[PDB]
Formats: C-alpha cells, structure tokens, sequence
RNA sequence: CAACGUUGAGUUUGGAACCCUGAACAGACUGCCGGUGAUAAGCCGGAGGAAGGUGAGGAUGACGUCAAGUCAUCAUGCCCCUUAUGCCCUGGGCGACACACGUGCUACAAUGGCCGGGACAAAGGGUCGCGAUCCCGCGAGGGUGAGCUAACCCCAAAAACCCGUCCUCAGUUCGGAUUGCAGGCUGCAACUCGCCUGCAUGAAGCCGGAAUCGCUAGUAAUCGCCGGUCAGCAAUACGGCGGUGAAUU
C-alpha cells in the first residue's frame, strides 16, 4: 500500500453517451478479447429497453442496479486458529463492480435466445424483484448481519 | 483400409520369380517368405505362403477374396486377441 | 546503375569502412557513384538445449546477423576496373559482382 | 558417436555418388505418374538394386563426435558441441542474442 | 502543406493537412469506405478535429500501412494531433489536456522461451 | 410423406432433411439440386411431382447399412473384437468403439 | 514517393520531402517544484516531455545446497568382454494392453455454426531447393514451366473481425471421435507405422466431484502465420511473429 501506489486502470469511455463506469460492463461481458461484438450486447440492450420503460437508457440502468448493489459482504480472515467469517463494509468503487458480475452470470445462466434479450430481461427484473440477479443481493445479506458480532461498528 | 497405392503396387522380385517357376504345370504349395511389404498378385491362388513376423513363419492360405492386401496384415505383429496356439502354463 | 556489387559480412564497423573506400576511390576515377545505401538485415533466431539430458528449461539463443549493403557505380570505365579488381582488402567480407 | 556407427553411414554416402549420380535419372522417368495412361510396371517391378542404397537412409551426424540427433543444416554439428564452439570463438557471427 | 507522423504498435500513418472542404481520404479510399461495416473506432480518428473545430475547414490525405484496423485508427489520431501543432503553436494546451500528443508505449512483444504465452508458466503435477 | 425406407423427414428444409437418410451428407444434399433443379426452401411448400423426381435420385436405405458390414475377408481384424484398428492406445482411451 | 507531366498499375520521366531501411547522435539523472518524512534517504503527486522513477521487456542468475542429472554426446580412471556383451544383413520391435497418472488439443455453441461478399500484420524460409502463370482433376495433386540465388521471385489469398442472409438452442444446419469405399504424395519400400484428399457414417460431451494451475497491461484470454527437425510423419510438440484486447489488487 505504501510501496507502489496505483489508483485505478481505465480505458476509453462509453461510445457516444460518455461514461466511464458503464464502460466496465462492456469489459466484464468481454469474451476472449472481442470488444467489437461486446458493443453489440450492451448497445442493443439499450435499443430494446426503450419500449419496456419510459425514460432515458442511462437512468433505467442506474435505477435498476441499485437493487443488485450490495452494502456489506463476507471475507475470510483467520486469527488465533479458527477461521472467522468477518463482514467488512463494501464501498461505492467495489460495490458498483460487484453488481455487474451477478448480472453477467444471471444473463448467461438463462439459455433462452440471444444475449441481447438475456441482458435486457435481467435489467428490468431488478426493478420488480425477479431473476438470479436480484436474488444474490438478498443472499449475501443472509451471510452478513448474521455474523455481525465478528465485526465491530464504525 | 486404403494404403499407399498409385499404379505400381510393389511386389518383390524374389516373390513372383519363385511363384512363376511353380506356375509352369502347377506343383508345390509350401513357400517361405521374409518380405511383408509385397502385394498379392492374382496368380498366388491356392499357394500357402508362410510369412515372417519376427518370431516364426505362419502358414496362411490365399484365396480370390484377398487381392489388394499386403500379407503383413495377415501375420500378427504382437500377441493380442486372435488365432494362436494355447501355451503351456508354468508357475504363477 | 550498370555494375552492381553486394557486400555481405557479420560485424558492422568492418563493412562500413570498406564500402566507404569504394566511394572515395571510385569518384576520383571518372563517373559519379550512388552512396552506401543499406538494405534490411536478415536476422535469424533459433534455440537449442544446453544440458545433454532431461532439462527442457534453460535453453539458449544464437544470433547470426547478416548485415547487407549496396553501392552502385554509374559508368564502367577502364580506370575503375583497374582499381576495384586490385583493391582486394576484405578480411571477412564477400563481394558479389553482378552486371 | 561410435567409430563403428559413423563408418556404417559413411558407406551409405559412398554409393550416393555411384548409384544416385547418373543411374537414378533412369528410374525417375517411370516411377512418377505420367500424363498418359501407359505407365510401365517393368522398371518399378525390377527395382531390386537399391537394397542398402537410399537417399533417405542418410543421417547428417556431428562432424566432431557423430550423434544422429539435433543436427542443424547450417552448422552440421550437434547441440552440445555446437554450443562449445560458440561459447568460445570458433564460428563468425555467433554472438549473444536478445530477441 | 503540413506534415505529421504518428505511430501505434507497428502501424505508421503519414498525415498531410491542407485547407479545403473536409473529406477524409485514407489510402485512395474514403474514411467510411476503408473502415467499412460501421466500426466504432472510426470516431477516434475525428476526435483531434472535434475539440478544436477544424473538420469543416481542413481537408486531409493519409497513407496507412502496417498493424490492424484498430491499430491504424489510433495512428491517424496522433498524426493529426502532431500536425495541428505546426499550423499554430497556441493549439497545444487544449489538445495536450486529453493526451493526444502522447504516444501509447504499450506493445505486444516477444514470447519468452520455456513459457507458452510469454508470461504464462507451464503447470506441474500437484501433491 | 414416405421418401424412401423407414426414415421420414419432417418440418425442416431440404438441405438438411436428406441428411437423416444414409448415403447422403452435406455434400450430396447440394449435388441433388442440380439434376433435381430446386432451391434450399422448406419441405411443406412443394408439389406432388417434386417428391417423385426426388425419389428417383437415390433410395438405398437399410441395404446401405448392409454394405458397411459387407463381407469379412481374411483381415477386418480388431473389428470382430472391438478395438481402434489403427495406432491408438486402447489401454486408457477409445470408448468410441467399446461399450 | 508530397509537388509536377499520368498506358491508373508509381506505371514512366523525375523528385528525396515523408514512410520504411541501415549505421551514428541526442534523451529521465528524482534532475526540477511541492507535500509527507528526523531541515537525510526515500515515498506520494505535479510540471515539462514520445518515454520517467531500476521506462517495457531480454541477456546476464555470487560464495554455495541436493556426493541432484549426464561416463548413450564427447573425453577419461578402473573393471570386464576381446572366432566376444565386436562386426554385417533381413524381418520384427520402441506409436504393444484389463487399468492408473501428467502435460496438451478439439467441443458441449448461437458474444455460435454455415453460405456469399469483403478490410488491415509482423516475423521468417528457400539452389540433391521456394516454386508463381496456364492446362487438367470435386480435391490432395499432377503436366508444362517463368522468375528469385533473393526488402526485385516464390512460400500466403492471415485469421478473428465485418455487411447481408439462414438457423433460431431439439445432442441441434454444435461436435467431430470412429467406421466403410475410392484416391493422391513422399521413398527399395510405408500391413504392423504414415500424412493428406474425396464420399458416407457420425458417438462421447450440454462446462465436469475432492483437489488444483497460470496470469496484474497490452499481461490474461483468444485468433492466424512462420521457422528449426525433415524425403515424408504440414493448427494439435518446441521455438519464433503479429491481430484483437480485459478483470482485480
């Protein structure tokens, strides 16, 4: 931490809408180095969502992922001999990163049609309360707050 | 099954010369052979060719159904599952 | 333009000093010469095992840098042939004369 | 590597300049597939003379020791002794490499 | 006429700026013709002209050779950015703020011996 | 409709529907579109004459499986046992010809 | 090969400006500013800059550890064989199997397959060789045969990618194992033992337990090509080249 300080690794922003945090969603859905076709998964899910919702595609993206974004998660740390399941509070930098990992997996673990419909379905299912994407937010809260005594408050 | 055949099937000189000497008025069946890279020519009908495999010479019969074969695929290279004499079992 | 000579060797300070001599001794004879223009080097890279047994790692690298350069004379005069044929100075360079 | 094994292959090199020098072009006219339908068997059948003779039976071997494997066409030596020659200074343009 | 080099990986692209209409011609073909099938990385070619406002006033001719389609596109962007320095030295400050004058030193180099994909070490048998 | 044999193709296009029958693959499905003169359209929108001229093109099912087991000859070894016939190691792999 | 005359193909005269090419030279040295820190070192940021904090990455890996490996590379002590564990040849074997383990490759798809059109690379190879053009064959390939001894000729027309179309997740217009029949090519010669082509067949397999491996950037992942060995065992081994291009600390 003291020896060698790196802030973050960032590439070029979102195509025409201009956003650096949404550019991580195209980089995580990235399969074997194809950024040319990974663009067709995010931007076609922006084109097909405007009929299901009313407002702008950047707004419905942020209003839905707040139900997938965690506040507290469990990490494995050992002290004295026994492995303690101590829960550390997750910030805004790692919390936005953990939200797009479970929305990535929930899209691939639903073999229906193409990835243009699989990502578009799990985008609106987070607003109402359905799918494997929103279930992992309440599942990590079952592991957390139950082991609240292992970690002291701020 | 299709091997390395072009126009020349490649049959040894010591194979055909000894069979053409026996195809004068048709006599003698038992003949010893060492070359297994040789091809079967239709005049080998009725002649029992004993081909080498490293161990000994095995007496194999040649008919009309076996023309495009090499005589080496007839003689077993090693011991697997097929036709062989029942060996006398010693101590286990 | 007419007579083309190819100079091939391994070390660079040897050919650059030998090809510069075929420019200073070729301009004082008669016609003009096109300066020492070097064409791309054909560098090879191949590996070989060091230990005579089972040690697939620690494999080395051998380099054979074939440095090639060209110099052309415009008009072949009688006094240019008496210079270049007698000026046999190469210690490790090979000269190929083409028409 | 042995003086009995290198010699067995030197006797396979002496018939390459006897049988494969002029009378190889006598069989090379009919072993190949001709554009015409008339391809003769008589020469391909009576092809008994090359018993110990074959161009594919030739192995290069090392010029100092003589082992059949890892022979480079450029040097002619094997990877163990080819190394001992370049680690010293016995070959021009055999310096240390990077990439 | 103003010259400008601009390199990326192994892709060199000589940019020569001149005043005119505004048509971009890359290797005897148009900007939409060479980079066909609507590539998104075509927008990064027109970015050094967008921040200053010169696309409708200046015309360009560029010869690209080497690298890939995404490697050639960033070679034009640096080539025009270095060429917009010779027309006026005052247009250096708003252009260097984005990092268009700077070259990306990232290169996919040699594959080291003993390893497969350069850094990837061969896995041995576990206990 | 019965095209030939026991196998009846349904609801798919003519470029794949014929691949269910033995003797016809991906290549021989395109070969019977030059002599039969038709496109790669669906099997539901045809004619009564277009099935009869398609029935004239092949038809050798069930007896096509009989020509694969054919004779027996002298060899045909490792087939009567159930092994790979080639140079594969049957000690660990090759469950394709086994049970 | 910009500007200028064009058989549009730099093609010709011509031009050396640019790209490239090949030798030299300049440049990062925390050096400069500020903060932290013991008014040190160093670290954290910034300025100027193509590039900074050993720039990225090689080569280079001490005294020594395991009497670890190699006397089948070679050399050598000792010992042993020496009408012989010496020598020649033919055929066979090393790519044998009820199984086990390691290291890899090809898939379970549709961010994929297939058909047609179509945009860019780097690095190397080659004269008992690399082999275009044309003709013929569905194809491998064969006939004839130019040029290059080579940034002037050839080996290649690089693949992802991309547009349109089709399919549209049923073990499938996914996958190719296996098998039959018919060929090509290299060599005395290829059944055991080959590579490749053509036709047909077309399973296992729906991402896989315990356990476990590599990688922090242009790396992981993935997509093509070349070389060495070599008559021949051409994208699955090794070495070498480039295309696209992350994640997290």
């Amino acid at each position: 931490s003291r020896r060698g300080t790196v802030e973050e690794k960032t590439a070029k922003s979102d195509p025409i809408y201009r956003n650096r945090l949404v550019n991580m969603l195209v980089n995580r859905i990235l399969k074997h180095g194809k950024k040319s076709l990974a663009y067709q998964i995010l931007y076609r899910a922006v084109k097909k969502i405007q009929q299901k919702t009313e407002t702008n595609p950047l707004s419905v993206l942020r209003q839905a992922i707040r139900g997938v974004t965690p506040d507290i998660a469990v990490k494995a740390r050992r002290v004295g001999g026994s492995t303690h399941q101590v829960p550390i509070e997750i910030g805004s930098t790692q919390g936005k990163a953990l939200a797009i990992r479970w929305l990535l997996g929930a899209a691939r673990k639903r073999p229906g049609r193409n990835m243009a419909f699989k990502l578009s379905s799990e985008l609106v299912d987070a607003a109402k309360g359905s799918g494997d994407a929103v279930r992992k937010k309440e599942e990590t809260h079952r592991m957390a707050e139950a082991n609240r005594a292992f970690a002291h408050f701020r | 099954m299709t091997r390395s055949l072009k126009k020349n099937p490649f049959v040894a000189n010591h194979l055909l010369r000894k069979i053409e000497k026996l195809n004068k008025k048709a006599e003698k069946e038992i003949i010893v052979t060492w070359s297994r890279a040789s091809t079967i020519i239709p005049t080998m009908i009725g002649h029992t060719i004993a081909i080498h495999n490293g161990r000994e010479h095995l007496p194999i019969y040649i008919t009309d159904r076996m023309v495009g074969h090499k005589l080496g695929e007839f003689a077993p290279t090693l011991n697997f599952r097929g036709h062989a004499k029942n060996d006398n079992k010693s101590r286990r | 333009q007419k007579i083309r000579i190819k100079l091939r060797s391994y070390w660079v300070p040897l050919i650059e000093d030998s090809c510069k001599q075929i420019m200073d001794a070729a301009r004082t004879t008669n016609a003009k010469t096109m300066g020492p223009v070097p064409l791309p080097t054909k560098k090879r890279i191949f590996c070989v095992l060091k230990s005579p047994h089972v040690h697939k790692d620690a494999r080395f690298h051998f380099e054979i840098r074939t440095h090639q350069r060209l110099i052309d004379i415009l008009y072949p005069t009688a006094q240019t042939i008496d210079s270049l044929m007698q000026l046999d100075l190469p210690a490790g360079v090979d000269v190929e004369v083409k028409l | 590597a042995r003086k009995s094994l290198i010699q067995r292959e030197k006797k396979r090199r002496n018939l390459e300049q006897k049988y494969h020098l002029i009378r190889r072009s006598s069989k090379q006219e009919i072993r190949k597939v001709t554009s015409l339908s008339d391809k003769w068997e008589i020469h391909g059948k009576l092809q008994s003379p090359p018993r110990n003779s074959a161009p594919a039976r030739l192995h290069r071997r090392c010029f100092l020791t003589g082992r059949p494997r890892a022979n480079i066409r450029d040097f002619g030596l094997s990877g163990h002794i080819l190394r001992e020659m370049v680690h010293t200074c016995l070959l021009p343009g055999a310096t240390r490499s990077s990439w | 006429t103003v010259i400008g080099t601009g390199r990326r990986k192994c892709a060199i692209a000589r940019v020569v700026l001149q005043e005119g209409t505004g048509k971009f011609i890359i290797n005897y073909r148009d900007a939409k013709e060479y980079l066909q099938g609507n590539p998104l990385w075509l927008q990064y070619v027109k970015t050094p002209l967008a921040t200053l406002g010169y696309e409708t006033n200046y015309d360009v001719f560029v010869k690209a050779h080497g690298g890939g389609l995404s490697g050639q596109a960033q070679a034009i962007s640096l080539g025009v950015a270095r060429a917009l320095l010779k027309v006026s030295a005052s247009h250096r400050a708003p252009l260097k703020q984005e990092g268009l004058l700077t070259r990306d030193s990232r290169i996919v180099e040699r594959k080291k011996p003993g390893l497969k994909k350069a850094r990837k070490a061969p896995q041995f048998s576990k206990r | 409709i019965r095209i030939g044999g026991v196998e009846i193709p349904n609801h798919k296009r003519v470029e794949y529907s014929l691949q269910y029958i033995h003797g016809i693959g991906r290549s021989r499905s395109r070969q019977i579109l030059l002599d039969l003169n038709f496109d790669n359209k669906v099997t539901k929108d045809l004619s009564e004459e277009e099935v009869i001229i398609l029935r004239k093109e092949k038809r050798f099912n069930r007896v096509a499986i009989e020509r694969l087991k054919e004779i027996r000859c002298y060899r045909g070894i490792r087939h009567k046992l159930g092994l790979p016939v080639r140079g594969q190691r049957t000690k660990n792999n090759c469950r394709t010809l086994k049970g």
